[PDB]
């Protein structure tokens, strides 16, 4: 019954960030960018299809 | 005696540059939105006594 007599004002929260790094030595044929070649090719086929 | 040439013939080279993005976003807002500060139950006294 107190909350007839009583005002309450609250707050909580939380923030989580982590930040990391892969360095490698590579080549043009290499997988790091094979792959990224290969990501520009579907995005120019996604836009060609709409 | 021997004189050098006006300027070296020097090699081309040909770049091909590619740039390419994709954008794509969604919005909502859906839903009943309602007072959540009202007013509330008043009471008042008076009186002269003398």
């Amino acid at each position: 019954l107190g909350n007839l007599f009583k005002s309450t004002n609250f707050q909580s929260g939380n923030t989580d960030l982590v930040i990391l790094v892969t360095p490698r030595v590579v080549s043009a044929a290499s997988l790091e960018n094979i792959r990224q070649v290969s990501q520009a090719v579907e995005m120019k086929d996604e836009y060609r299809n709409t | 005696l021997a004189t050098p040439s006006p300027f070296d013939m020097e090699k081309m080279v040909w770049l091909d540059v590619n740039i390419l993005e994709i954008r794509k976003s969604v919005l909502e807002n859906f839903g009943v939105d309602w007072s959540k500060q009202i007013p509330g139950p008043f009471a008042a006294f008076g009186k002269d006594f003398v």
